[PDB]
Parts: C-alpha cells; sequence; structure tokens
C-alpha cells in the first residue's frame, strides 16, 4: 500500500512534474520563438543595418 | 495389599492408559492443529511473500 500510494503519489506526481516539463517545454518553446523572432527581427534591422551602414 | 494395589495399580495403570488415550487425542488434535498452524504459517508468509512482491 506504501509502495502503491507511493505509484499513485509519485504517479500524479510524475505527471505533474510531466506536465511543469511540458510547461517549460512550451514556455521555452515560446520563448524561443519569441527567440526566433526577436533573432530573426534582430537580423532584420542588423541586415538592415549592414545594408544601411553600407548605403 | 498386593491384591489392593493390584486393584490400584490396574486402577493407576487404566487411568494413565486413560490419560495416554486422552492424551493421544491431545496429540492427535494438537499435531494435527499445528501441521495446520504450519500450513496457516505457511500461508501467511506466503501472502507476505506475494503481499511483499506486490510491494
Amino acid at each position: 500500500d506504501e509502495s502503491e500510494r507511493g505509484m499513485k503519489v509519485i504517479e500524479s506526481r510524475a505527471q505533474k512534474d510531466e506536465e511543469k516539463m511540458e510547461i517549460q517545454e512550451i514556455q521555452l518553446k515560446e520563448a524561443k520563438h519569441i527567440a526566433e523572432d526577436a533573432d530573426r527581427k534582430y537580423e532584420e534591422v542588423a541586415r538592415k543595418l549592414v545594408i544601411i551602414e553600407s548605403d | 495389599d498386593a491384591q489392593e494395589k493390584l486393584e490400584l495399580a490396574e486402577k493407576k495403570a487404566t487411568d494413565a492408559e486413560a490419560d495416554v488415550a486422552s492424551l493421544n487425542r491431545r496429540i492427535q488434535l494438537v499435531e494435527e492443529e499445528l501441521d495446520r498452524a504450519q500450513e496457516r504459517l505457511a500461508t501467511a508468509l506466503q501472502k507476505l511473500e506475494e503481499a511483499e512482491k506486490a510491494a
């Protein structure tokens, strides 16, 4: 029962951890996508800066 | 006296034998209860092994 309760708490916890993990995955991906766009936008302005600097 | 002691020795023998007979019954009854208790013990222990194994 301790081991079964262990599993119920742990399985639920493992799921909570799976969810927190999924949440960190979603959040890092959103943040990463912000970074993809922040970096993309950076590239657009950095590229434009090069073009504008060249100009 | 030999005859009275004989009636009493035979009685004592009868009583001692009667006690052996009562006691033979106590043996068969306790012997069977012990075999059963050993089986009950084995059962509790086998259940313990299965419960522990379940654990």
